[PDB]
């Protein structure tokens, strides 16, 4: 589920496909370009916002000994939301 | 400056100790090339040898020269015997790698090489 | 027909490890010491940690000291099995080799379960030990160790009264006692000629102080009395194991200080300070004091030791490894004098050329 | 015993370093800067 | 400092700001040091980055939404010893031990101030200043940063 | 040019030289040393193979970790050769054989196949089309092996003009078909052969020069030996079809104007100097003519 | 295992000691995989008082 | 106190007093016997008196140090005599160790100890291979660790990590030939040397 | 405690009772039988061989093998370009050049291993403060080319997009344990 | 609750010392058997 | 038919080839040791017709275990031009692949591939004996696929 | 008897694998006739038999099936197969197979394991995944 060059090659998470005038595409001849279709930027917007109570909380990555060191956030922005640089979750204040 | 001397005194006594070594390498180009086969006939092997002694003529210090004899004797002691191979003896020559332009004009068509 | 003068060409595997450590810090350089005595890993790490621990001035905790001795004399069992048998292969006996290398592969698994992998176990770090060892491990050593004092005497049935062994081996490479010290064998290759000596009892450092074990001296210097030393040193691990097994104290691992050991992975993840140290241990490291030591440890080879030299920068400054075989091999061309080819093979095995020590 | 000499004390022959990295190789001696972050 | 943070209660949080594209802000880790707000007031003459509030509840930054895009605004990054505020271009491109630092001179103004350049694998990631007591003094202007 | 064709990098073996190339017949004698003088200096040399993967292992080295790639094809297939050179600054054609098969003749191989490689190369935005016909090959030569080859020299220009052409004289090297022939068993047959690398360097040297954009070269070398003096000299040193043996006695030329080596960047090595190494596998100074 | 109560007497007569009890390899009653998860001990200086870095 | 490697004060005095025993008995060519907190002895001397202190230590009842363990060569390329060459011995009878180190330039050779300790037959030689420090009266000096055509002395701090040559097989000559050095990844020298001395009362004032 | 391995030579008045027992240990060979009849036992024992691809041997959940970049249970690549998973990598094996993600977030543009470097030492799986890099039970990833081991990142995700069914059970038995 | 792995008080003994069991008869029942069986040929 | 059968022959030509192959297992390093654990009972070689210690000059395959210095390399390649010329090659170890540790050192070669060809590269610092034993099988189908006469018929 | 009891036990070994095809297949396939209790039979046919009585390295053995993703896995049998839930059961890391305690779906894992592609197509090739790190110039097509 990726986007593709007009030359016909696969794009990564990053726009990375070689131009037409590029001898690098040789290495794909009689082979194929390995790529992960699981762009994080697509998966992450496909995740609902956790609309919690009090303005400040802790987050974790599903298991306190098992990811995402206990960073906090100030959820005063009613306009936007607050993120945690480890994960890509988002939060609101409920009020 | 009142240094400790080693194996000789002021240069012109160390210059015969040199010649004891050329006295061996000059007679051990033909023994190597036959015993362990090679490409050079005998001569350009001897040109290379003197081409190494006409690199270190710039020296002016007895201690340095009394040292450089030694490393020559080691390689001789490694060459007189078969401890080397056809790849070690024929390594000095720099046969393969292209010699870079010694001039200026061709020296920077490739390489940021001042 | 006969040998008089032999000359090795010890250079065929050098790598520049002593140089290559100078550009890497202590934690970043540990596993190079698994490589030297590639047969017996931990005992190298057992020394390298100490050369640090002296400078840093720390005794690691008992439970980590305690297990550091256990594997510290399972690695003893390895190299004997690797130079009892390979000393039999190149002499000719290929069978006990295979009888043991199932018994030896049951001895790697007890690294694989404990450490990450089988062989190059980066398990013994300067600050004690990285990681405790699991539940289904210590009920297993009992069964193994129980069945293992048989597997040896099972073999000693076969070889140590074997003509083809004995007269291939006896009177061979007669080493004079006071000449060994001139060469500094300082391992098996002198106790096998009656010089009563072992650092583990003559200069004890770890928890060896309470073990009640023995040193199998060899008289009548020859590579059969070296051999019997090499056998009985395998046996008298099991007295050490049984004593190193039935009184393990519950305690801590990876020394209490977070500056000399990484902290608990669940604890770096909430407690801030444990995070920072985790971010600087594994980038910068200990920041040793300047100083210098010459440690030592009798591995299967002998007095393996390190002349680690330090500086206030996190990285070392010309470590150096004392390869005990390095001196054993210099005596190769003096102990093979008035002896023919075929035993020179045996000389190699009864000098324990696990080259990686010899090579740098 | 001893010997007198006052010379430049060259060593460049005892290192390899064949021709390129002897002559055409400047060298900077300095006291490094304070990393202004820290 | 010690090994262990006996703190076990629960931290606080702080709002993030929108100064400008040069300077990111993570003011959840600001340490109330006052080493920034005394830069603008004594080296650049702005008086905008005040300290708002008291207690832990205090928080540096404007009371309002204003952009501190003036000369020498980038020197505030070298000053905040914490990585609270830092440079958006060198946001995450590298990490400092990875750098091979070369010391060189400013251009693009005729001052000829001095510089520490930060490389990474034959590339460039930052511009940083040296200390010469006569030229600039310790820092540089945002243009050549 | 683009961004990564650039020859920024010193020396070789991890460098770059913008000599991304497609040598076809480099599986036997000649092209392996070509790839050696390419792959050493840093040049992404493709090698199309149509043979055993084991017959190409000795090409895996002399190639620095990416600069040597491989892929499959067959000369009796349109557009595979095109696929092989969709990404080709340069093309090289070393194809050839000293004997006809049930499938391929002298005619099909030297002429019809380079014709398609020629057209194939021009259908992409290539620059150079280094071809290798052979010297002594105007037309009407006493054999058939050569009279076909010259047609390819005619039929390329009508496809891809401004193409380098090297018609060299006879080649000698280790594992050859020429000296080893004589070793393992006559006047008016005189021949100045050419060492291999002295051919290979020029080709590698010819794929970077500003000149050589259509000029037909001919690499000959010094020491125009006489056969009967030379064949015994081999015997003095060491101690089969129609169109090949017919090619032996044809060998007679003199250089009219042609460029040669020293106007390309080469010092030609004579025979006598590097002649023992190849005849060393058969163990226990000959007379020249200028004309 | 499948030792048919004769070869045991062939093994032992041919070798010696009763070695079905101290056999080479392992079958059972050992390392019953997935032992329970342990709550480790803690080291010292998790004591919250009289715990500086000066005394360590 | 648990985690400090207990000092064991007593043997400092043994190695200190014995450290004095060797000075006043041998005041020639002996400078600054010392000892670290780690109770291990160090004796700096002058190269002209190498053997007569070794032979005191191989041959004397109160210093039976008849077993050698190492002979290294430590670089300090900022002084004159950059190469600190180090000895280190052991008593089987007294159960202790020592360290007897010296100095040299790139050329101030040191007479060898092989008449005393033949254990140093090869330890001496690697230093010749690894630093280019000649020794007098050493039998059959020659390379050990380096190739038979390797110029240089690499454990010197002047010699780069990846040296000045890399080898390979150039098929045109059928040999393992050498040409200059051409990496693919460029070993990445880090600035892991933080500020903050970390060791006061242990440092260098200007 | 020092133990003489071989001290039995004592003149025991060697008589015909016993001195010929050595000659019974000789010409009528018995010690050789004793060394032979042993070996004959084993051929009637259970050979510990195993039919590898159909019978693979034992490991433990901490086996250091092939790397893989894990991922959170809700997409979202778990690696965040800390740049201490090379600063510790003694092989100097890694380059993890990075940027913002265009979401304002923080992730990579680059990640690397030369698996011909990468001693498989285990420093990176444990130094990673997030368990974003791990070192999983694959050890059948031998390839015919030195190039197919230079795992960049898309292989090393989609590898981590494969064994995550497995690693999250070994690690499930290895958290609260390191 | 803390259970990393201390053993139970025990784990018994284990042999450590050579236990070569002398089989093989005395030696008079070698020669007197052999020669006394050899001579069974010579009758 | 001709082409059908030669295909059915090459499946047999390359069978005797692979079903019993004679290595020249080098030592040189830690990496050496696992082959012996692969010569051991558990992951036995000999179950495949693979012989433990065969002479070099009659070998069919090489197995490079360990680091490869600039000193040993001629002593190595001298062997490779003494095998016959079905000689296949196997490079155990991260030190022979590209010099895993000591890539950057000076008495060391940055990959056995720098000197000799390679029919298979194998990872691991100590590649597990099994972790080779799949690779050795990967070799044992690297040539079950390759067809010598199938293409000679077209020659 | 004794001996015959083995053959009353060793005969179902042959006549316990269905017919003769089902038996003779196994023989040339793996040369392991051992009656095994089945627990598995994955997608694309991996059976994972078991018998606790044999020793520690043969109490679990897997019988691959033919017809992988177009490879004809009769002869050419790998170990890079055995996808990431039985691999952890087969190497004795754990006791419980992935039928009573399977792994946890995470809505991005693959649905079909791809084995160790050696030199075929559908394999890995390296990149330079760095976005070209420079931007040179463009001429204007407007002469002067
Ligand atoms: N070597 C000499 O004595 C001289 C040679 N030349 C010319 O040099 C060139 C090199 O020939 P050389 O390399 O010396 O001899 P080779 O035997 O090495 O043949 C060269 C290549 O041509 C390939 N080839 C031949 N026919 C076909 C075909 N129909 N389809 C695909 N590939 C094909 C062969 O493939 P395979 O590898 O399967 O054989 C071989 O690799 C030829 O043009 C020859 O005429 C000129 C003067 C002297
Ligand atoms: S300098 Fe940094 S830490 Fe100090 S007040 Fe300013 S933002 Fe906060
Ligand atoms: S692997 Fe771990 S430590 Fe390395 S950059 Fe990613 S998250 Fe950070
Ligand atoms: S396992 Fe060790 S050597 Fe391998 S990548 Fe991780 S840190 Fe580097
Ligand atoms: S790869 Fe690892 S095990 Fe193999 S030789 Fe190198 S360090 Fe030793
Ligand atoms: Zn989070």
């Amino acid at each position: 589920g990726v986007q593709v060059s007009p030359s016909g090659e696969k794009i990564t998470h990053t726009g990375q496909v070689y131009d037409e005038k590029d001898y690098r595409r040789v290495r794909f001849v009689d082979r194929q370009k390995e790529v992960n279709e699981n762009f994080a930027i697509d998966l992450i917007a496909q995740q609902p916002v956790n609309e919690v109570e009090h303005r400040i909380i802790a987050c974790d990555g599903g298991g306190g000994a098992l990811g995402h060191p206990k960073v906090y956030i100030n959820l005063d922005k009613e306009t936007k939301t607050g993120t945690c640089g480890y994960c890509g979750l988002q939060f609101k204040q409920h009020h | 400056t009142s240094v400790k001397p080693i194996f000789s005194r002021d240069l012109n006594e160390a210059k015969r100790r040199v010649r004891e070594l050329y006295r061996a390498w000059y007679r051990e180009v033909p023994n190597t090339v036959h015993l362990m086969q090679l490409d050079i006939t005998v001569k350009q092997g001897r040109d290379k040898v003197r081409e190494m002694f006409m690199k270190n003529a710039h020296v002016t210090d007895p201690r340095v020269v009394d040292l450089l004899v030694i490393k020559g004797k080691m390689e001789l002691q490694e060459t007189i015997k078969v401890w080397k191979q056809r790849t070690h003896v024929m390594r000095f020559f720099h046969e393969t790698e292209t010699p870079r332009p010694k001039d200026f004009l061709s020296k920077f068509y490739m390489g940021h090489d001042p | 027909e006969m040998v008089r003068k032999c000359d090795p060409h010890i250079g065929l595997l050098h790598r520049g490890t002593e140089k290559l450590i100078e550009y890497k810090t202590y934690l970043q350089a540990l596993p190079y010491f698994d490589r030297l005595d590639y047969v017996s890993m931990m005992c190298n790490e057992q020394a390298y940690s100490i050369a640090v621990e002296k400078l840093l001035n720390i005794q690691p905790p008992p439970r980590a000291q305690w297990i550091r001795v256990l594997f510290g004399e399972i690695t003893r069992i390895l190299n004997h099995i690797m130079a009892v048998t390979t000393h039999a292969l190149d002499i000719g006996a290929m069978t006990p080799f295979f009888w043991m290398f199932e018994e030896r592969e049951k001895m790697f698994e007890f690294y694989e379960r404990v450490s990450g992998a089988r062989m190059h176990a980066a398990y013994i770090r300067p600050g004690g030990v990285h990681q405790d060892l699991p539940l289904g491990l210590l009920d297993d050593i009992y069964e193994f160790s129980k069945n293992f004092s048989l597997r040896i005497d099972e073999v000693e049935e076969m070889l140590t009264n074997n003509r083809i062994w004995r007269n291939r081996t006896v009177d061979i490479g007669v080493v004079t006692a006071e000449d060994a010290l001139n060469y500094g064998f300082s391992g098996v290759m002198l106790r096998g000629s009656g010089i009563q000596w072992d650092l583990r009892k003559t200069q004890p450092y770890d928890v060896y102080d309470q073990v009640e074990f023995d040193v199998p001296i060899g008289s009548r210097g020859d590579c059969y009395d070296r051999y019997l030393c090499r056998v009985e040193e395998m046996r008298q691990s099991l007295r050490i194991i049984e004593q190193c097994l039935n009184k393990m104290p519950p305690g801590e691992i990876k020394v209490d200080d977070a500056k000399v050991s990484p902290p608990k992975r669940a604890e770096m993840k909430t407690s801030m300070e444990s995070l920072i140290h985790h971010f600087k241990l594994y980038t910068e490291g200990y920041q040793v004091p300047p100083g210098a030591t010459y440690t030592a440890i009798e591995a299967p080879k002998g007095e393996f030791g390190v002349y680690l030299v330090s500086d206030g920068s996190s990285r070392p400054y010309r470590c150096k490894i004392k390869a005990p075989g390095f001196a054993h091999l210099a005596g190769l061309d003096k102990m093979s004098k008035g002896h023919m080819l075929a035993d020179v093979v045996a000389i190699i095995g009864t000098q324990d050329i696990v080259f990686g020590e010899i090579d740098r | 015993q001893l010997i007198t000499v006052d010379e430049k004390l060259d060593i460049t022959t005892l290192t390899g370093v064949p021709e390129e990295h002897i002559k055409t190789r400047k060298v900077r001696i300095f006291v490094p800067a304070r990393n202004n972050m820290q | 400092g010690s090994d262990r943070s006996r703190f076990l209660e629960g931290k606080r949080a702080v709002e993030d700001k929108n100064i400008g594209p040069l300077v990111k802000t993570i003011m959840t880790r600001c340490i109330q040091c006052t080493r920034c707000i005394r830069f603008a007031s004594e080296i650049a003459g702005v008086d905008d980055l005040g300290t708002t509030g008291r207690g832990n509840d205090m928080q540096v930054g404007t009371y309002i939404e204003k952009m501190f895009m003036s000369e020498l605004s980038g020197n505030v990054i070298d000053i905040c010893p914490v990585g609270a505020l830092t440079s958006k271009p060198y946001a995450f491109t590298a990490r400092p031990w990875e750098t091979r630092k070369t010391e060189s001179i400013d251009v693009m103004d005729a001052v000829g101030s001095n510089i520490v350049v930060s490389t990474r694998t034959g590339e460039v990631m930052r511009i940083l200043p040296r200390m010469h007591e006569d030229i600039n003094e310790e820092w540089i202007s945002d243009k050549t940063r | 040019l683009h961004h990564a064709v650039i020859p920024h990098g010193k020396g070789g073996r991890s460098s770059v030289s913008g000599v991304v190339a497609t040598v076809f017949g480099a599986t036997g004698f000649l092209g392996r040393y070509v790839v050696n003088h390419l792959g050493r200096m840093g040049s992404q040399v493709i090698i199309p193979y149509r043979c055993d993967v084991y017959d190409i292992m000795h090409l895996r080295l002399m190639g620095d970790l990416g600069q040597l790639t491989f892929l499959e094809w067959d000369a009796r297939d349109k557009d595979s050769i095109r696929k092989a050179v969709q990404h080709s600054n340069v093309v090289i054609n070393l194809i050839g054989r000293e004997w006809e098969t049930r499938n391929f003749d002298f005619e099909d191989v030297f002429v019809n196949i380079p014709r398609a490689i020629a057209q194939a190369s021009k259908e992409a935005g290539v620059e150079r089309f280094i071809h290798v016909s052979h010297l002594n090959a105007s037309m009407k030569s006493s054999s058939k092996s050569l009279r076909s080859k010259a047609v390819g020299e005619k039929e390329v220009r009508s496809v891809f003009p401004e193409a380098i052409i090297i018609r060299p004289s006879d080649i000698f090297g280790r594992e050859d078909r020429f000296l080893n022939h004589f070793a393992n068993y006559g006047f008016k047959t005189v021949k100045q052969p050419v060492y291999v690398a002295d051919v290979s360097k020029g080709i590698v040297n010819a794929t970077k020069d500003p000149d050589a954009v259509g000029k037909t070269f001919a690499f000959t070398g010094p020491n125009r030996y006489l056969l009967f003096h030379l064949v015994k000299y081999i015997f003095g040193m060491t101690h089969t079809t129609k169109d090949k043996v017919e090619r032996i006695h044809i060998s007679d030329v003199m250089p009219t104007d042609l460029p040669g080596l020293e106007d390309l960047g080469v010092q030609p090595t004579p025979l006598e100097l590097k002649s023992i190494e190849v005849l060393r596998r058969h163990r226990t100074p000959a007379k020249t003519v200028n004309y | 295992a499948s030792a048919t109560r004769v070869i045991q007497k062939l093994r032992n007569w041919a070798s010696g000691q009763d070695l079905q009890a101290k056999l080479q390899l392992r079958y059972q009653e050992i390392a019953k995989r997935t032992q329970p998860p342990p709550k480790l001990p803690v080291g010292p200086s998790h004591k919250l008082s009289n715990n500086y870095y000066c005394t360590r | 106190r648990p985690t400090v490697r207990p000092r064991s004060d007593v043997t400092h005095k043994q190695l200190s007093a014995f450290g004095e025993y060797v000075a006043e008995i041998l005041p020639k060519y002996v400078q600054q016997v010392q000892v670290s907190c780690l109770d291990e002895l160090e004796i700096c001397i002058h190269p002209d008196g190498v053997i007569p202190t070794l032979t005191f230590l191989r041959d004397h009842t109160n210093a039976q140090f008849k077993s050698l363990a190492d002979l290294t060569a430590v670089d300090v390329p900022t002084r004159q005599n950059r190469f600190e060459i180090v000895y280190n011995l052991l008593s089987l009878r007294f159960n202790s160790r020592i360290r007897v180190k010296t100095y040299a330039d790139e050329l101030t050779p040191i007479d060898s100890i092989v008449s005393v300790h033949i254990a140093a037959n090869w330890y001496e030689r690697e230093v010749w291979d690894m630093f280019g420090v000649f020794f007098f009266n050493h039998p059959d000096l020659r390379r050990i660790l380096t190739d038979y055509g390797f110029e240089g002395h690499p454990f010197r701090k002047d010699f780069p990590l990846t040296g000045y040559v890399e080898l390979r097989y150039d098929d045109e000559v059928k040999r393992v030939v050498a040409e200059p050095v051409e990496l693919a990844q460029e070993f990445r020298k880090f600035d892991l040397n933080s500020p903050w001395e970390a060791f006061p009362a242990y440092r260098q004032p200007p | 405690t020092y133990k003489y391995v071989n001290k039995k030579e004592q003149e025991s008045e060697v008589d015909m009772k016993s001195a010929t027992d050595n000659a019974a240990r000789i010409l009528m060979w018995t010690e050789l039988i004793r060394g032979l009849g042993m070996t004959l036992s084993y051929l009637f024992r259970e050979p510990a061989t195993i039919n590898y691809p159909f019978e693979k041997g034992p490991l433990s959940p901490r086996f250091r093998g092939e790397h893989a970049l894990r991922r959170y249970p809700s997409g979202e690549e778990r690696c965040i370009a800390c740049k201490l998973c090379e600063a510790i990598c003694p092989a100097q094996a890694i380059t993890i050049e990075a940027e913002p993600r265009a979401d304002g977030s923080r992730r990579t543009t680059r990640y690397d291993i030369d698996m011909t470097k990468c001693i498989y030492c285990g420093f990176c799986q444990e130094a990673c403060p997030v368990d974003a890099i791990v070192e999983g039970p694959n050890f059948e990833f031998s390839t015919e080319t030195h190039e197919e081991l230079l795992y960049n990142k898309e292989k090393l995700l989609n590898n981590g997009d494969k064994w995550e069914a497995e690693i999250a059970a070994n690690i499930q038995a290895d958290y609260l344990y390191r | 609750v803390k259970q990393d792995m201390p053993p139970p008080g025990g784990y018994g003994p284990i042999d450590y010392k050579r236990n070569l069991p002398r089989r093989g008869l005395s030696g008079y029942s070698m020669f007197a058997v052999g020669i006394g069986a050899l001579i069974f040929g010579y009758w | 038919r001709a082409e059908y059968v030669v295909t059915k022959l090459d499946d047999l030509i390359n069978w005797a080839r692979r079903s019993s192959l004679w290595p020249m297992t080098f030592g040189l390093a830690c990496c050496a040791v696992e082959m012996m654990h692969m010569a051991a009972p558990r992951y036995d070689m000999d179950r495949f017709g693979v012989v433990f210690r065969a002479s070099p000059r009659q070998a069919d395959v090489m197995i490079v275990a360990g680091t490869l210095t600039n000193k040993m390399a001629p002593a190595l390649r001298k062997v490779y031009d003494q095998m016959p010329e079905p000689r296949y090659v196997v490079s155990m170890g991260s030190c022979a692949n590209g010099g895993g540790y000591y890539h950057y050192s000076y008495s060391v070669v940055r990959g056995c591939d720098r000197i000799v060809p390679v029919d298979i590269y194998v990872p691991g610092c100590p590649p597990t004996a099994e972790a080779l034993l799949y690779g050795i099988l990967q070799l044992q189908r690297k040539i079950k696929r390759e067809q010598k006469l199938k293409i000679w018929y077209r020659r | 008897m004794e001996l015959v009891e083995v053959l009353k036990r060793g005969v179902q070994q042959v006549t316990g694998h269905g017919g003769l095809r089902g038996l003779l297949r196994v023989f040339f396939r793996a040369n392991d006739i051992r009656i095994g209790t089945l627990v598995g039979e994955d997608k694309y046919g991996n059976k994972y038999y078991e018998d606790n009585k044999q020793f520690f390295g043969r109490h679990r053995w897997v019988i691959y099936t033919t017809e992988m993703n177009g490879k004809n896995t009769f002869w050419d049998v790998d170990g890079s197969m055995v996808p990431p839930e039985w691999h952890r059961w087969l190497h004795c890391m754990t006791d419980d197979p992935p039928t009573t305690n399977p792994p946890t779906a995470r809505k991005f894992i693959w649905t079909n394991h791809k084995f160790n592609v050696s030199a075929t197509p559908e394999q890995y090739v390296p990149y330079s995944t760095t976005r070209k790190k420079i931007h040179e110039w463009v001429p204007p097509s407007t002469p002067y």
